[PDB]
RNA sequence: CUCAACACGGGGAAACUCACCAGGUCCAGACACAAUAAGGAUUGACAGAUUGAGAGCUCUUUCUUGAUUUUGUGGGUGGUGGUG
């Protein structure tokens, strides 16, 4: 304590960003997608959002007891006051961070660019997305850089609904010729949205009326 | 495969397996052409033949500390001098044709 | 009984107001005097970077904001029920401190 | 590195004791915060281990992250200790 | 920057190579068999009678210390 | 270097920043091989000379250190060095 809330709330943010960049670098080979911290009294806890939890949770408790030590050594936590959980991913076909790492590692196995990228867009469409778009930019097959974009569905990128329905991820893939850039935008449809708005702002639905009987039989019914 | 049966199975029939190959005739072999489909249809990340743990460390010295340089060594195997550079300790995906020419040009029998 | 004070600080409006609502709901589940949620003025923390790396282009500026919402509730309670109500309403993004006197 | 032998012992034992070292990318940092030795020694001792195997390093935000591998835990036994001792978080 | 001139006199000079003399640990030996101290020990409590005080010219200098133990005589 | 360079590089530089100039240290050259090497691989130093300098830089002197270093061969690493 003894720190102002202005410096306290900012320091919580930079602590989160340092953790997130650590796990992108460390759990790159396990399909990592994000973290969230739950600052509680008595052992603040950290959850790791990675597809293959059977790999993140190593043999007999290794590979996450190691990461528990690595965090509390670097951030000077007391022992036992931080624990690391790994629940897997909510529908990995719709996360742009996870689908960019999939796009990255498919490129590093020497897959053709047009095949590795059409295999990502069609998987995201299979996952119930309304539109997604993959951009590969760099020196693709020549010495002069170009940019290829692969799209399906539709995407909106205009306003506040971008903050609601767009997930973006940028990845640097390191090649023999140089560096290629991977950009994945995924627009999850608002119909399956659980929280927040559930429709686009200019979408109107009219409740269909039920037709009535004309004469309606002028009379009285009593009790 | 190679003359084990392809003449013995040709006893007055003359057609079993006479179809044409893939058809490059100077582009390299298809030793990973099977694995290229598997990384295409599997919608996750797979690890590409991770590293060269001791075939890097031990065979760099037996090849190059003997007489030679990598600028010389990459010239007789016909690859760029950074290809041998990433076969030195780590940081490569090892393919068969490059690793075969690495073996037959300098003798050390580690694959 | 003892005079207590609970201070809430967060960057999320929706996640904070329901926590204070649970605090007051547990406060008149078993009745005691409220001195209910007094909302402090919101703090806007502004960082104005330029836009870019290197200074080529029109001199365009951005401003980024973090919004700090703060609320304190001044309760009095027996010593037993203090711990349970301070431990049940724990939610991510909301920082709760409890001053003893 | 010259790195006198009584400072390999402090470094190598602590890597055996926990299995992790983080250690603060800053050379000439004057007595690293966990081990009683210099911070330059901690960074350069475990660079020697990494090149031969025995440990894997991650770097992020001016900090290193050292993890003892399974080819290094067996080696670090006869360097410092006797058998049937568990270095890493393998101990339940 | 194209090259270097090195206007300083052409000094690729290096340190003394921790100068390699012959075997030197000798108190003195008499016949059968005793030995007595020469280049006497230090007055340091942390030098437990194992260090040799060099005598350059009117100086007694210890090497267990980094810099300075001066019991001059 | 027209708009789309010229209170712009968040560039209000006393040192630091710092990339430039006159000079002095150090290796922070991992690992592998080979050699030297427990008749010592090597490391550090008081005083004086010397030096901008209380830099053992280097030298005079003779103590200390002990197998991590040194030398050579390949590499490794770093670079506000080049190419936007």
């Amino acid at each position: 304590a003894l720190i102002s809330k202005k410096r306290k709330l900012v320091a919580d943010g930079v602590f989160y960003a340092e953790l997130n960049e650590f796990f992108t670098r460390e759990l790159a080979e396990e399909g990592y997608s994000g973290v969230e911290v739950r600052v509680t009294p008595t052992k603040t806890e950290v959850i790791i959002r990675a597809t293959r939890t059977q790999d993140v949770l190593g043999e007999n408790g290794r590979r996450i007891n190691e990461l528990t030590l690595l965090v509390q050594k670097r951030f000077k936590y007391a022992p036992g006051t931080i624990v690391l959980y790994a629940e897997r991913v909510q529908d990995r076909g719709l996360s742009a961070v996870a689908q960019a790492e999939s796009m990255k590692f498919k490129l590093l196995n020497g897959l053709a660019i047009r095949r590795a990228a059409y295999g990502v867009v069609r998987y995201v469409m299979e996952s119930g997305a309304k539109g997604c778009e993959v951009v590969v930019s760099g020196k693709l097959r020549a010495a002069r850089a170009k940019a290829m974009k692969f799209a399906d569905g539709f995407l909106i990128h205009s306003g506040q609904p971008v903050n609601d329905f767009i997930d973006t991820a940028t990845r640097h893939v390191l090649m023999r010729q140089g560096v290629l850039g991977i950009k994945v935008k995924i627009m999850r449809d608002p119909a399956k949205s659980r929280t927040g708005p559930k429709a686009l702002p200019d979408a109107v639905t009219i409740i269909e009326p039920k037709e009535e009987e004309p004469i309606l039989a002028p009379s009285v019914k009593d009790y | 495969r190679s003359q084990g049966q392809i003449n013995a199975a040709r006893r007055q029939g003359l057609v079993v397996s006479v179809d044409k190959k893939y058809g490059s005739t100077n582009t390299r072999g298809d030793n990973e052409g099977q694995r290229l489909t598997k990384v295409d249809r599997e919608t996750d990340i797979v690890k590409p033949k991770k590293l060269d743990p001791n075939v890097g460390r031990a065979i760099s010295r037996a090849r190059t500390d003997k007489k030679m340089s990598q600028k010389d060594l990459a010239t007789k195997i016909n690859e760029k001098p950074t290809v041998v550079n990433d076969y030195e300790a780590a940081r490569a995906i090892p393919n068969q044709q490059v690793l075969s020419k690495l073996e037959r040009a300098l003798g050390v029998k580690l694959r | 009984i003892i005079k207590i004070r609970i201070t809430l600080t967060s960057t999320k409006v929706k996640q904070l107001e329901n926590v204070s609502s649970n605090i007051v709901k547990n406060a008149e589940q078993h009745n005691l005097v409220k001195k209910g949620p007094v909302r402090l003025p919101t703090k806007v923390l502004k960082i104005s970077t330029r836009k870019t790396p290197n200074g080529e282009g029109s001199k365009t500026w951005e401003t980024y904001e973090m919004r700090i919402h703060k609320r304190y509730i001044d309760l009095e309670a027996p010593v037993q029920i203090v711990k349970r109500i301070t431990q049940i309403t724990i939610e991510p993004g909301v920082d709760v401190e409890v001053v003893v006197a | 590195m010259l790195m006198p032998k009584e400072d390999r012992n402090k470094i190598h034992q602590y890597l055996f004791q926990e299995g992790v070292v983080v250690a603060k990318k800053d050379f000439n940092q004057a007595k690293h915060e966990e081990i009683d030795t210099k911070n330059l020694y901690v960074i350069k001792a475990l660079q020697s281990l990494t090149s031969k195997g025995y440990v894997k390093t991650q770097f992020s935000w001016q900090y290193y992250y050292y993890t003892l591998t399974e080819e290094g835990v067996e080696y670090l036994r006869e360097y410092l200790n006797l058998p049937e001792h568990i270095v890493p978080g393998t101990y339940i | 920057r194209k090259k270097k001139v090195y206007t300083t006199p052409k000094k690729i000079k290096h340190k003394h190579k921790a100068v390699k003399l012959a075997v030197l640990s000798y108190y003195k030996v008499d016949a059968e068999g005793k030995v007595t101290k020469l280049r006497r020990e230090c007055s340091n409590p942390t030098c437990g009678a194992g260090v040799f005080l060099a005598n350059h010219k009117d100086r007694l200098y210890c090497g267990k210390c980094h810099s300075v133990y001066k019991v001059n005589a």
